[PDB]
Formats: C-alpha cells, sequence, structure tokens
C-alpha cells in the first residue's frame, strides 16, 4: 500500500506542479487580444 | 493484529506524510518541474 | 640547477607555466613557490627572504637542540633530569635546578628571572646590532644576511660560486629544519611524547603507531 | 619637539640601533618609530589601510582596557554590586542573571534581560555607525577618515596644527599601550582564570613566585 | 542587475562609500570589500582571486558533503553512529566493519587509511599539478581559473553575458558555502554535535537553543 | 489579541479544570513545528486542518 | 530641507484642506515663524509684532516645559524602578525639604549623592542665579566666560544676537550653521516644546485627579488599561454589575 501511496503522491505532485508552473508561465500573455 | 495497516488516518501528519520518502518524492517532483520551467524560462 | 631559468622548481614538470615573474632564480632557495603572491612587491620579498633565513638558522639550531638531549638519553645513557624538550624548561623549577649535562657542577641554575634577564640583555643587544648592521665602527660594511666578517672565521665562502651553492645548501637545510620543527611541535601536542619516543614507537609498530592512530584525539564531545 | 616624533631625526623603535629604517617610513604619520620588519606596509595604499586599521584598533583598545579594568576596581568589599561579572571575561553572563544586567548594581539602570534583543540593537546601531564612518552621514560627509574633528571634536584642543600633531602622537602611543594591555588581558585571562586586577594584586603580594612562570607548565601535553 | 562596472552593488549598501581604486568591478563578486588592502597590487589580487575561487568550489563540495550523509542518516540510510556526522566520519575507516559507502558494505568497504591517503595524494597531486601548469595532455590553451572545454560538458558558458552572470552566481554561492563551512567548523567545536542536529535543536527551541546558550562553556577557571 | 490573553485578563479557557474559566495563558506554543503543522494538516475527519 | 511644509503659503495648518480654506487663516500668521499652523481661533494675536512678542513668551515656555517634563517623569521612574530617590513624585519633592530635610541627587548612572544643601540655601542660590541669568537674557549682555564651541568669549559676543535664538556660546555643537537645518530645527524645537507644555499641563491635572505621578499613571494604565483610566478613577467604588 505504501508503494501505491508513493506512486499516487508522485502523480498528484506532477500534475499540480504542471498546473502551477503553467499559470506561472506568462499566462496573462497567452490571449488573442490587443494588449 | 491479524493484518498490517499504514495507520495514518488522523494523527495530523504534515501533507499526510507518514514516511519521509513521501516528502522527498514531493520535493523531487516539484523541483524537477521547477528546474525544467526555470531552464526553459526566457522562452514562450 | 637552483639558479637561473632552468633551476629546480617546486612542482617539477608542472612548474614551467606558473612560475611568478618576480621569482627569476636570482636568490637561493627560489623554487618558484609563491602561490599566495605574498612576495610580489620587491621590498616585501626582501623582508620575507631575510625573515625566512633568520627563521631557517634558528630552526637549524632548534632542530639540533631538540634531538640532542634525547638521543643522548636514548643511546648514550646520559642522565639529564628531563630529556624531553617540551618539558625541559621546567627543570629550572626542580629541586636540583638546571644542570647542563646532568652533573650538578655545570650550571645548577635556579633563577628563571636571572636567566631570562641575562638572555633578554644579550639577545636584545645582538639583535639590535644585527638590525642596525653595526654600531658606527663595529662592522658597518657587512651584509645583512651573510656578514662574512668574524661570522665566517673559517672562510668556506672564498669562491663566489661555492658561496652561492653553500647558500642553497643552507636554505634547503633550514627549510628542512623548519618543517621538522613544525613536526616537533605538532607531535608534542598530539602525543605528549618526545620525537625520539615517537620514532621508537613507529619503528616498533609502523602500521599501528602512526599519526592516524591519534586522529581521534581532538574530537569534540 | 615635533622633530622628537616626526622627520628623519624622530625617535625610532631601536634607539641608536635603527639606522636602516624602511624607506617608506619617512616620519610623516603619527607614531612612525620605523618598525616594519616584514614589509607589510611597503605598498603605500596598504600602508594607508594599515594606519586606519591601527588607529581604529587603538581607540577600541583604549575603551576596552578602561572597560576591562573599571568594574573590577569599582567592586565593593563583599561582591554585592557585581558578582562574578566584576571580572571582565565573566561580564557577559551577567545578562543571564535573574535580575538581569543592572548597571553598577543598581536595578534602576539598564536592567537588561534579553541578550538577543541587546545584540540586535547593537548590530543595527554599530552597522549604522560604521557605515557613517566609512561613507559619511549625519556627523560629516567628506571629512578625514581618521580625524573628522567637526562633531567628534566638540571641545577644540586640535585647532592648532602643532597641538594636533602632538596629540596625534599621544593618541597613537596611548592606543598602542592599550592594545598591548588588552592582549595582556586576553592572555592573562586564558592562562590564569582570574581578573587582571586580581593578577596585579597577587603579583604585588609576592612578585618572586606570583608570575607567569608559575603557570609555565599549564598547557603541557600528556 | 548591473553585477559589473562602477554601478555594481557594494558590501555596505548605500553606506559603502567609494570603493578602492583597484576594485573596478571587472571581476565576479566585486562588492568593493578590501578594507585591509590585501589585494592592492594586481599580482596578489589575481593570486587571491584564484585562491578564493578554489576555496569557494572546495567549500561548495564540502558543504554539500557535510550536509548530505547526516540528512541520509536521518532519512533512514544506515550510517551507524559516526559516519552520520562529518567530524566523526573519518574514524569509520578504523571500525572493523570498515568504511562502506551509504552504509552498504558492498560499496567501497575500505579499511586501509594509508592506501586511501596514498591514492588521494597521487590523484590530487596529478590534478593540481595540471591545474598549476595550466595544461594537460588533452587540455591546452585554456583559462587557468575558468577552463571550460571538457570542464564544461554541457556548454553553459557559451554566451559571454550568461557566462558573466554564472560567474557571479558561482562566486556568491561559493562565498556562502565558505561562510557555512566556517559555521560547520565552529559549531562542531562548540556544540559537539552535527550541524543538522544543531538546526533541529534550534527549531525545537530558538529562544534558548542558540550560540549564547554555549557562551559560558569556554570560560577560563582560576 | 496576544496582549489581551497574556496580560489583560486572559481569555476564556473551556479546557480549564472544573468546567472552564477565564485564564492567563502562560508559555504560549511558539514551536514552529507545532504551529505550522496545523496549516499543512489534512482537513478530513480526525485531522480537521486548522 | 523640505521647508515648504512649515513655511510659506503651502505649509501644514491646524486643519486639513477640506475643513480649512486658506482664506480663513489670519493675516498675521503667514508662515514666516516656526510652528505656524495658522492657529489663532480666539484672535489673541493681532499683528506681526504681537505675534513676535507672544512667540518670545511661547519659546521660553516651551524650553522650560521641555526641561520640566523630563525632570517630572524621570526621577519618579527611577525611584519606582529602585533608585534611592526621595520625592521622586514631582508634586511631593518640595515637602521632602521642609523640616531640615534634604534630597538625594542620582547622577545617572554613577550613583546617588546625598545633597547637604538645606532649603534656604537652595532657594537663595536659585534666586540669585535665575535673577542674574534672566537679567542677562533681557539685557543681551553677559560677564564673559568659556564655551565648548567658540572658546573663551568676551562680553561683546552677545551683541547683535537674536535674543530668542542667541546661538554662539549657546551653540557649542553648532548644528545650526546651515539656515535650512536651522529653520527645520526651529520647527522641531517649537513642536517639541508645545508637546511638552501640553504634557506638563497633563501631568498637573492627572496628578490632581489620581493622586499619583505620571510615571505611576502610565505604568498602571499600561498594566491594566480598561481597569485603570480616567473613567475608572472617577468611578471610585468598583461598580455594581449590570448583569
Ligand atoms: C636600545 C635598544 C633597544 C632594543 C633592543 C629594543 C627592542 C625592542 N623595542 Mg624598542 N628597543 C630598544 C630601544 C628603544 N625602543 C624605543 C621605543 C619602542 C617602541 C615605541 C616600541 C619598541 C618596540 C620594541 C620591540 C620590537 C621588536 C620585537 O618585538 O622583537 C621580538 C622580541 C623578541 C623575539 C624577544 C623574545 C624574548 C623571549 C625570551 C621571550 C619569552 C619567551 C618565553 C619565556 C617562553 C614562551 C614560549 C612559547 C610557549 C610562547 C623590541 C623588543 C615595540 C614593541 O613591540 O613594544 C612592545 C614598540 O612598539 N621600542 C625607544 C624610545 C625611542 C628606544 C630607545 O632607545
Ligand atoms: C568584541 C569582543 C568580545 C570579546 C573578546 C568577548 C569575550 C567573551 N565574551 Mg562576549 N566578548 C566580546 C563581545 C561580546 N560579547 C557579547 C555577549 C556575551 C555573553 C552573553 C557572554 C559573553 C561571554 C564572553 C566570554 C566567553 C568565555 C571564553 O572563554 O570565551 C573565549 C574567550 C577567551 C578564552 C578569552 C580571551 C579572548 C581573546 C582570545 C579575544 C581576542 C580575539 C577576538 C575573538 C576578536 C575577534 C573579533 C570580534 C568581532 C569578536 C569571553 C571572554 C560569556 C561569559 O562571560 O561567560 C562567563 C557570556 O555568557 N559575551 C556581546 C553582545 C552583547 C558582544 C559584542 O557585541
Ligand atoms: C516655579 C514653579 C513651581 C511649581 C509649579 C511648584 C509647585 C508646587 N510646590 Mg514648589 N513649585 C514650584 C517651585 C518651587 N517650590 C519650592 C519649594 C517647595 C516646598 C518646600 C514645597 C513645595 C510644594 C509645592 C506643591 C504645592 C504648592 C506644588 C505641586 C509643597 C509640596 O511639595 O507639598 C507636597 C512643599 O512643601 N515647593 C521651591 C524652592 C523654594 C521652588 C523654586 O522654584
Ligand atoms: C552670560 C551668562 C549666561 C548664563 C550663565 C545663562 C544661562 C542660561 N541661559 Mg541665557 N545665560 C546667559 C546669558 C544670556 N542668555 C541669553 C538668552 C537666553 C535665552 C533666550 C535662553 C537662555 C537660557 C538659559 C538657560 C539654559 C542654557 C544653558 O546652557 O543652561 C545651563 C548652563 C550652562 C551649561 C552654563 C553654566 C556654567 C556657568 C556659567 C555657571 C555654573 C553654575 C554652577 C551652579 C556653578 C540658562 C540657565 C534658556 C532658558 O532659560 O531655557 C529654559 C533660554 O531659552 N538664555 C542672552 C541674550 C542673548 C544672554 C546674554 O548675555
Ligand atoms: C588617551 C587617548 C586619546 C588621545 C590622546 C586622543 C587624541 C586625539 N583624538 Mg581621540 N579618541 C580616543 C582617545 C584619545 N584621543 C578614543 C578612546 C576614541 C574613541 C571614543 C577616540 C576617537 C576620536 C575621534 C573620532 C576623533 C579623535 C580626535 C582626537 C584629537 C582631538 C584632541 C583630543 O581628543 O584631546 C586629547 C584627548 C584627551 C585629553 C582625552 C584623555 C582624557 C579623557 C578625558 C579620558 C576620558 C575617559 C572616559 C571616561 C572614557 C569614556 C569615553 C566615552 C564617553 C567615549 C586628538 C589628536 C578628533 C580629531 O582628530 O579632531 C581633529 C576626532 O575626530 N579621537
Ligand atoms: C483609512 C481611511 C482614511 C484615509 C487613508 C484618509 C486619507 C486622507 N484624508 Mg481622511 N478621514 C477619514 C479616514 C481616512 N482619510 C476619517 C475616518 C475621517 C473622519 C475623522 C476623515 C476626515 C478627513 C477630513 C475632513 C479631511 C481628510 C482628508 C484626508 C487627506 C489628508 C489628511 C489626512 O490624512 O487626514 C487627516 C485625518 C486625521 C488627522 C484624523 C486622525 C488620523 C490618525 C492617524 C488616526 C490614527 C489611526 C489609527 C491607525 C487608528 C485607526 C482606527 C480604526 C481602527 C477604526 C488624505 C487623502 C483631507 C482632505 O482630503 O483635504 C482635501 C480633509 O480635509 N480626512
Ligand atoms: C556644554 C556646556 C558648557 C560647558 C561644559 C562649559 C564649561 C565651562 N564654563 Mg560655561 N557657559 C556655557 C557653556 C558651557 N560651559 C554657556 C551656554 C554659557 C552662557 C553663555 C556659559 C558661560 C560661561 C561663563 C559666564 C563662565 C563659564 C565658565 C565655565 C567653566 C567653569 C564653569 C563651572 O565649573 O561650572 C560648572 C558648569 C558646567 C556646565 C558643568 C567651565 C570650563 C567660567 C569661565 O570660563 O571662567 C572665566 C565663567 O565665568 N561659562
Ligand atoms: C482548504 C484546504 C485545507 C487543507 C490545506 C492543506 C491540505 C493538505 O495538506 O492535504 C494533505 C492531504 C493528506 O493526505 C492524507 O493524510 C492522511 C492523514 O495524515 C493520511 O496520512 C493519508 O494517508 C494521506 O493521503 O493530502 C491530500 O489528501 C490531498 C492533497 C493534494 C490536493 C491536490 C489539489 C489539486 C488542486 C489544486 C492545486 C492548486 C495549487
Ligand atoms: C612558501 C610559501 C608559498 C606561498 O607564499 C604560500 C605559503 C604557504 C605562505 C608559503 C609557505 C610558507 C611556509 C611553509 C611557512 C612555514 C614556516 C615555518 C614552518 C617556520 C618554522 C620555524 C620553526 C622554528 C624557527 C623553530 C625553532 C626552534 C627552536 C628555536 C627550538 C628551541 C628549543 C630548543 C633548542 C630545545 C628546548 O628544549 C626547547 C626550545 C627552547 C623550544
Ligand atoms: C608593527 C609591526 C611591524 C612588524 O614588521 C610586523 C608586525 C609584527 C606585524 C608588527 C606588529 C604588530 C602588532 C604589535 C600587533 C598587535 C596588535 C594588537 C595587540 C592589537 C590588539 C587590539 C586589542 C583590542 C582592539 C581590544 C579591544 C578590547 C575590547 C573591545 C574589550 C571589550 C570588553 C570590555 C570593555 C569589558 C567587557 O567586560 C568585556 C569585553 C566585551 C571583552
Ligand atoms: C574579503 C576580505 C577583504 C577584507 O578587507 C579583508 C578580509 C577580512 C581578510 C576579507 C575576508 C576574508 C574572508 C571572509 C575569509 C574567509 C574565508 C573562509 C571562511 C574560507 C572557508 C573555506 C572553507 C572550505 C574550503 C571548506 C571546505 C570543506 C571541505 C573540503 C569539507 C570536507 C569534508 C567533507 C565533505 C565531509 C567529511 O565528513 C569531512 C571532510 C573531509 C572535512
Amino acid at each position: 500500500m505504501l508503494t501505491l501511496k508513493i506512486f499516487v503522491y508522485t502523480v498528484v505532485t506532477f500534475f499540480v506542479g504542471l498546473f502551477i508552473f503553467g499559470f506561472l508561465s506568462n499566462d496573462p500573455s497567452r490571449n488573442p487580444g490587443k494588449g | 493484529l491479524v493484518d498490517d495497516r499504514m495507520n495514518g488516518d488522523g494523527t495530523g501528519l504534515p501533507f499526510g506524510v507518514n514516511d519521509g520518502i513521501l516528502g522527498w518524492v514531493i520535493a523531487g517532483t516539484l523541483g524537477t518541474i521547477w528546474a525544467i520551467y526555470f531552464v526553459s524560462q526566457k522562452d514562450l | 640547477e637552483f639558479y637561473g631559468p632552468d633551476r629546480a622548481k617546486f612542482l617539477g614538470p608542472f612548474s614551467e607555466n606558473d612560475t611568478p615573474e618576480y621569482l627569476t632564480g636570482e636568490f637561493p632557495g627560489d623554487y618558484g613557490w609563491d602561490t599566495a603572491g605574498l612576495s610580489a612587491d620587491p621590498q616585501t620579498f626582501a623582508r620575507y627572504r631575510e625573515i625566512e633565513l633568520i627563521h631557517a638558522r634558528w630552526a637549524l639550531l632548534g632542530a639540533l637542540g631538540i634531538l640532542t638531549p634525547e638521543l643522548l638519553s636514548q643511546y648514550a645513557g646520559v642522565q639529564f633530569g628531563e630529556p624531553v624538550w617540551f618539558k625541559a624548561g621546567a627543570q629550572i623549577f626542580a629541586a636540583g635546578g638546571l644542570n647542563y649535562l646532568g652533573n650538578e657542577s655545570l650550571i645548577h641554575a635556579q633563577s628563571i628571572i636571572a636567566t631570562l634577564a641575562v638572555q633578554v640583555v644579550l639577545m636584545g643587544l645582538a639583535e639590535a646590532y644585527r638590525a642596525n648592521g653595526g654600531s658606527e665602527g663595529f662592522l658597518d660594511d657587512l651584509d645583512t644576511l651573510y656578514p662574512g666578517g668574524a661570522f665566517d672565521p673559517l672562510g668556506l665562502a672564498d669562491d663566489p660560486d661555492t658561496f652561492a651553492e653553500l647558500k642553497v645548501k643552507e636554505i634547503k637545510n633550514g627549510r628542512l629544519a623548519m618543517f621538522s620543527c613544525l613536526g616537533f611541535f605538532v607531535q608534542a601536542i598530539v602525543t605528549g611524547k618526545g620525537p625520539v619516543q615517537n620514532l621508537t614507537d613507529h619503528l616498533a609498530d609502523p602500521t599501528v603507531n602512526n599519526a592516524f592512530a591519534s586522529a581521534t584525539k581532538f574530537t569534540p564531545g | 619637539t615635533i622633530n622628537q616624533f616626526y622627520g628623519p631625526d624622530r625617535n625610532k623603535w631601536l634607539g641608536p640601533y635603527s639606522t636602516n629604517t624602511p624607506p617608506y617610513l619617512t616620519g610623516e604619520f603619527p607614531g612612525d618609530y620605523g618598525w616594519d620588519t616584514a614589509g607589510l606596509s611597503a605598498d603605500p595604499e596598504t600602508f594607508k589601510r594599515y594606519r586606519e586599521l591601527e588607529l581604529i584598533h587603538a581607540r577600541w583598545a583604549l575603551l576596552g582596557a578602561l572597560g576591562m579594568v573599571t568594574p573590577e576596581l569599582l567592586q565593593d568589599d563583599d561582591g554585592i554590586m557585581f558578582g562574578e561579572s566584576a571580572i571582565w571575561f565573566k561580564a557577559g553572563a551577567a545578562i543571564f542573571q535573574e535580575g538581569g544586567l543592572n548597571y553598577l548594581g543598581n536595578p534602576s539602570l539598564i536592567h537588561a534581560q534579553n541578550i538577543v534583543a541587546t545584540l540586535a540593537v547593537q548590530v543595527v546601531l554599530m552597522g549604522l555607525v560604521e557605515g557613517y564612518r566609512v561613507n559619511g552621514g549625519p556627523a560629516g560627509e567628506g571629512l578625514d577618515p581618521l580625524y573628522p574633528g567637526e562633531a567628534f571634536d566638540p571641545l577644540g584642543l586640535a585647532d592648532d596644527p602643532e597641538a594636533f600633531a602632538e596629540l596625534k602622537v599621544k593618541e597613537i602611543k596611548n592606543g598602542r599601550l592599550a592594545m598591548f594591555a588588552c592582549l595582556g588581558f586576553f592572555v592573562q585571562a586564558i592562562v590564569t582564570g582570574k581578573g587582571p586586577i586580581e593578577n596585579l594584586t597577587d603579583h604585588l603580594a609576592n612578585p618572586a613566585e606570583n608570575n607567569a612562570f608559575a603557570y609555565a607548565t599549564k598547557f603541557t601535553p600528556q | 542587475s548591473a553585477w559589473y562596472g562602477p554601478d555594481r552593488p557594494l558590501f555596505l549598501g548605500s553606506l559603502s562609500g567609494e570603493p578602492p581604486s583597484y576594485l573596478t568591478g571587472e571581476f565576479p563578486g566585486d562588492y568593493g570589500w578590501d578594507t585591509a588592502g590585501l589585494s592592492a597590487d594586481p599580482t596578489t589580487f589575481a593570486r587571491y582571486r584564484t585562491i578564493e575561487l578554489i576555496h569557494a568550489r572546495w567549500a561548495l563540495l564540502g558543504a554539500l558533503g557535510i550536509i548530505t550523509p547526516e540528512l541520509l542518516a536521518k532519512n533512514g540510510v544506515p550510517f551507524s553512529e559516526d559516519g552520520a556526522i562529518w567530524f566523526k566520519a573519518g574514524a569509520e575507516i578504523f571500525k572493523e566493519g570498515g568504511l562502506n559507502y551509504l552504509g552498504n558494505e558492498n560499496l567501497i568497504h575500505a579499511q586501509s587509511i594509508l592506501a586511501t591517503l596514498a591514492v588521494q595524494v597521487i590523484v590530487m597531486g596529478a590534478a593540481e599539478g595540471f591545474r598549476a601548469n595550466g595544461e594537460a595532455p588533452g587540455v591546452e590553451g585554456l583559462d587557468p581559473l575558468y577552463p571550460g572545454g571538457p570542464f564544461d560538458p554541457l556548454g553553459l558558458a557559451d554566451d559571454p553575458e550568461a557566462f558573466a552572470e554564472l560567474k557571479v552566481k558561482e562566486i556568491k554561492n561559493g562565498r556562502l558555502a565558505m561562510f557555512s563551512c566556517l559555521g560547520f567548523f565552529v559549531q562542531a567545536i562548540v556544540t559537539g554535535k552535527g550541524p543538522i542536529q544543531n538546526l533541529q535543536d534550534h527549531l525545537a527551541d530558538p529562544g534558548v537553543n542558540n550560540a549564547f546558550a554555549s557562551a559560558t562553556k569556554f570560560v577560563p577557571t582560576p | 489579541l496576544v496582549l489581551k490573553a497574556l496580560y489583560f485578563g486572559g481569555v476564556y479557557d473551556t479546557w480549564a479544570p472544573g468546567g472552564g474559566d477565564v485564564r492567563i495563558i502562560s508559555n504560549p506554543t511558539t514551536n514552529a513545528a507545532i504551529i505550522f503543522g496545523y496549516i499543512v494538516k489534512s482537513p478530513f475527519g480526525g485531522d480537521g486542518w486548522i | 530641507p523640505d521647508l515648504e511644509k512649515w513655511y510659506g503659503p503651502d505649509r501644514k495648518l491646524f486643519l486639513p484642506g477640506g475643513l480649512l480654506d486658506r482664506d480663513d487663516v489670519p493675516e498675521y500668521l503667514n508662515g514666516e515663524l516656526a510652528g505656524d499652523y495658522g492657529y489663532d481661533p480666539l484672535g489673541l494675536g493681532k499683528d506681526e509684532e504681537q505675534v513676535e512678542k507672544y512667540r518670545a513668551n511661547e519659546l521660553l515656555h516651551a524650553r522650560w516645559a521641555m526641561l520640566a517634563a523630563a525632570g517630572i517623569i524621570i526621577p519618579e521612574g527611577l525611584q519606582a524602578n529602585g533608585a534611592d530617590i526621595k520625592g521622586g513624585t514631582w508634586f511631593e519633592t518640595g515637602a521632602e525639604m521642609l523640616n531640615g530635610g534634604t534630597l538625594n541627587y542620582f547622577a545617572v548612572p554613577f550613583g546617588v549623592v546625598q545633597n547637604p544643601l538645606p532649603l534656604a540655601a537652595v532657594t537663595l542660590i536659585e534666586i540669585v542665579l535665575l535673577g542674574a541669568v534672566e537679567k542677562f537674557r533681557v539685557d543681551g549682555t553677559g560677564p564673559a566666560g568659556f564655551s565648548p564651541g567658540v572658546g573663551k568669549f568676551d562680553s561683546d559676543i552677545f551683541d547683535g544676537l537674536d535674543k530668542l535664538y542667541p546661538g554662539g556660546p549657546f551653540d557649542p555643537l553648532n548644528l545650526a550653521d546651515d539656515p535650512e537645518v536651522f529653520a527645520e530645527l526651529q520647527v522641531k524645537e517649537i513642536k517639541n516644546g508645545r508637546l511638552a507644555m501640553i504634557a506638563v499641563l497633563a501631568f498637573a491635572i492627572q496628578s490632581y485627579v489620581t493622586g499619583e505621578g505620571p510615571y505611576a499613571n502610565i505604568t498602571k494604565h499600561l498594566s491594566d488599561p480598561f481597569g485603570y483610566n480616567l473613567l475608572t478613577v472617577l468611578q471610585g467604588d468598583d461598580r455594581v454589575p449590570t448583569l
């Protein structure tokens, strides 16, 4: 069960980090607007 | 006892970390993503 | 060899591209070793050279005088009261005082104040004379490191190249003596035994009686 | 009288036996007994840095020697004003006392309890003060780095250049004596464990055996 | 943010004053701090720069290697009792189980300290002789202090601007590591525990578990 | 709030023995591990976060 | 510097912009004196030289009250924190020297010295010294002496000196040579002195109401604010609880 917990923690941390640094990656600049 | 359990429900474990390897894999995964984002930073 | 640009150097085949510009092989002992750049300035280089030479001669005297009363107590069987050099000075505090070769009729000094006063007077006068380079008529025309008048009574430096090679011999001997005196100090601190005792124990058991056997002595608790 | 401490015929560090004074010690600056046997001050800019550092150390050592001698002299007949803190190398632990550090034993003065707080206050204050000494601040902007003498000379005493030079010599000589005394305080504390005034009175009790040689076998190895 | 030139940040902030004339901001880590004047002439300035960077890199490796086995032992890697902490890790080679990397007796399992030291002497002598000579059988015509080539496998130091920025980063990290290694040495001498244990004690009670708590343990006794 | 609880009459402790009373808090828990373990605790049953 | 906040037409006033139009400031207060907030609601000043005379009175009062505030608050705190001081409470120090009684003068931090001067000698010395000093102030002439700044001064150094701001012998540390810093320090002086005058009036009225000195007032209030204040000491008996 601890192996499963380690794997799930790794997966959740990976996706959360992707989310966090994706909105850190100049997200207000990714739009088709003028400005 | 008749079987083994992690016995982690309750007890106020930080981030539910009952074994320090969990904190290490959290830190490692976050740091790897951060390092990728940081070396690929002046980029869009 | 020990002079000029083809001289012996302190890293051998690794010295040809990092010898400092100010170490041109003019002075004895120039192996090209100045890594901290302490002697980049010429005046400071001259002061460091003379300090090194005085230290080298003092260490030659000290390295001979540290080992002599312990070798004589080891093989020659001479009694001293305390052959161990770092416990030697306390002999003047003993009941019999300090007798030179062991026999009570040589010195038998019991006054550390008097011996220190005599030493301070004599050494102060001698070092003042050395620093001044004379006393206005008492050899004002001698060299600051190699006086050569009444300090070379036997004339071993008649030939200039013999003088240069003898300077190289003196500086290498003095550097060896300085290294050995630092070894004496560190061995005394880490063992509490004389250098002859340390050598005897090492020869008794080389793979056991070595410095690493005292590697855990100063561990903090 | 200036020739006694300045110029070529000034007093030197070996009296008549010092004719080979280093050529960069030309009798210009305060002190200047011609003592540089290691050539540390051969480069003029490093000599300037050494002079500034020596004067700062001199003033710090005057204050430090006075502060290391004063509370032991101001001790009473029963050790009630100051306890072990009457001795300088045991003064700091006074702040860990239950009543705190009371200045001159009076609880109405200072009564300091928190060593962390007083250290933080000292860090802030001394950082500002040393920044002012280096760069310029409220008490001056472009004065001399060693002798500003506008806000730090409130009483005068130095408008006359002759008096200024002789007081510079007096300051550097007193500071060198105080540095020597502070080194003596440190070494005496390490080798004896008693205060400097206690050492002085112990020596005056019987100078034949109450001397440093009585501790000559203290750090012997076994 | 202007790490070079005459607009670079200095070591007392706005209170820095004028930096010394030989510190022009050409080299990495210039904060205008040579108050002792030790780097006044350019030859010993260059020698001090290479000495500082060598010390910095050694201390970066040393700080990482002082921290790492203690953290691994606290995280379950079987360092027994003395390999866990850095100032006792040397004695493990005298244990009859030997010095085993990561506690695994299959790894290294060294017992001959003389053989270990001889291997280190020959290898580091060759390496440092090559560094001093500035050349190697496969390395010719490189910078003595920033060689690159085979010493830059990943090519981070290709753009000169990025190279200068990474130089500043390297010297600042190395100075922090030298500061922390001095802290490691002094904390080992004073507390007698490992640095991670010191940090854990301080986190347990910062008010009373600090260096002032050990301020009275070295006082000389009469 | 800290000054009130420490010096200005305390605050009501329901955990005071005998049914609760107004108490002066002496030695508040300044331990960082204890304080910041609340904010990283899970919000579920038996833990409840802060 | 930044003297526009205290001098001229755009200086700080005793009421802000939305409550005080700058045609409501009196004409005799137009920002050439330090501390000009345009504050004369009752018109006790009438013209520029009336304001100058009242400023002479104000400045002397301000300096006396600054000294008074320090000398009222400090000995009481020292006595309460353990200094051997009698009459540390400011309204009780006179009665300590009535029937041959003396006073203890605590020179900080060196120690208490017992003062042997009796009340008659004290009042005689004070009368002659203060009379001579105030005569010197109103005449603008002194018997010459020494100062830490300008040195041994003759009796003619006081000539041509502003009576309110003499300087010179009274300025050993200078700090007022620059006119801008002199003006802003004048502003600081008048604001500190007005604050001290208000504080001394507060000390007197608080002492009358509570029966104890201002250090006792501040310490007891800071130790129990809602349990020790003006309304509580006016209450007296504790209170019948409303419940
Ligand atoms: C006429 C002779 C004369 C002599 C010989 C000296 C000698 C000296 N003067 Mg001096 N002076 C002299 C005249 C004069 N001086 C001065 C004014 C000054 C000043 C203002 C100063 C000196 C200083 C010094 C000292 C500088 C050198 C030094 O430190 O050497 C090194 C000395 C030694 C190596 C001696 C060591 C002896 C040894 C027995 C020591 C004891 C060892 C222990 C017993 C064992 C311990 C060992 C281990 C365990 C630690 C030195 C001892 C300077 C100084 O350092 O003052 C403190 C200094 O500041 N002199 C004047 C007035 C103008 C003089 C006039 O004639
Ligand atoms: C700046 C110089 C300075 C010196 C020399 C000392 C020295 C000392 N302090 Mg100390 N302090 C100093 C500054 C300060 N202290 C404190 C706060 C305290 C406390 C709270 C305590 C001490 C204590 C001690 C003593 C520790 C016992 C001992 O044997 O230690 C080693 C010292 C010796 C063996 C004596 C010889 C000293 C000599 C080698 C010093 C010369 C080299 C210097 C290290 C100079 C280095 C540069 C500067 C920046 C430190 C010791 C003699 C403790 C004490 O009194 O215990 C009984 C104690 O409890 N200090 C503060 C903050 C308020 C200071 C500065 O801001
Ligand atoms: C005995 C040592 C001594 C002497 C001879 C001097 C001499 C000199 N210093 Mg000084 N200096 C000293 C100690 C000394 N200093 C100390 C300890 C410090 C640090 C606090 C300084 C900091 C200092 C600065 C920052 C400056 C000078 C300046 C001066 C010159 C002005 C004349 C003067 O000070 O009168 C001669 C000094 C005396 C007669 C003092 C000796 C007797 C006193 C009363 C003893 C006081 C002891 C006291 C209780 C200790 C606590 C002091 C504490 C409040 C700081 C002169 C060249 C100024 C200058 O060059 O102006 C042009 C200047 O800007 N010095
Ligand atoms: C957070 C609220 C706040 C802010 C930032 C401002 C800001 C401003 N006010 Mg103010 N104003 C406020 C609240 C506020 N007002 C309140 C509650 C009052 C009623 C008393 C007024 C009535 C008022 C008037 C009538 C005037 C201004 C004007 C001004 C301007 C300059 C003068 C000044 O600072 O006021 C001066 C205010 C005071 C001197 C009152 C005392 C302020 C101290 C600092 C109180 C201490 C606060 C402390 C933290 C406790 C807060 C209590 C809180 C817990 C409830 C400035 C733009 C002026 C303006 O715009 O002119 C054109 C003007 O004429 N104010
Ligand atoms: C080159 C270089 C390069 C770059 O610069 C860098 C660097 C690194 C810096 C460098 C180096 C340097 C060095 C090496 C140094 C060292 C020195 C020494 C060791 C000395 C000793 C030195 C030493 C010495 C003198 C010693 C001496 C001794 C003696 C006297 C003794 C005496 C004695 C005797 C008889 C006996 C008795 O019983 C006791 C006694 C009394 C005790
Ligand atoms: C000249 C020359 C030349 C040649 O050629 C070379 C050579 C040799 C190098 C030279 C010489 C040199 C020298 C002599 C040096 C020395 C110095 C010193 C001694 C210093 C001190 C210095 C010293 C010092 C600063 C000191 C200081 C002190 C202090 C602060 C103190 C403090 C304190 C006090 C108050 C009290 C308390 O309770 C405690 C404490 C806190 C502790
Ligand atoms: C800038 C300036 C300018 C002015 O003016 C003057 C002055 C003041 C002179 C200056 C300053 C200076 C300074 C700060 C110095 C310092 C330095 C340091 C601290 C170093 C260290 C440095 C440090 C270092 C290298 C360290 C290193 C370390 C190491 C290797 C370690 C090793 C190890 C390990 C891993 C672990 C094991 O188990 C053990 C061992 C084997 C042990």
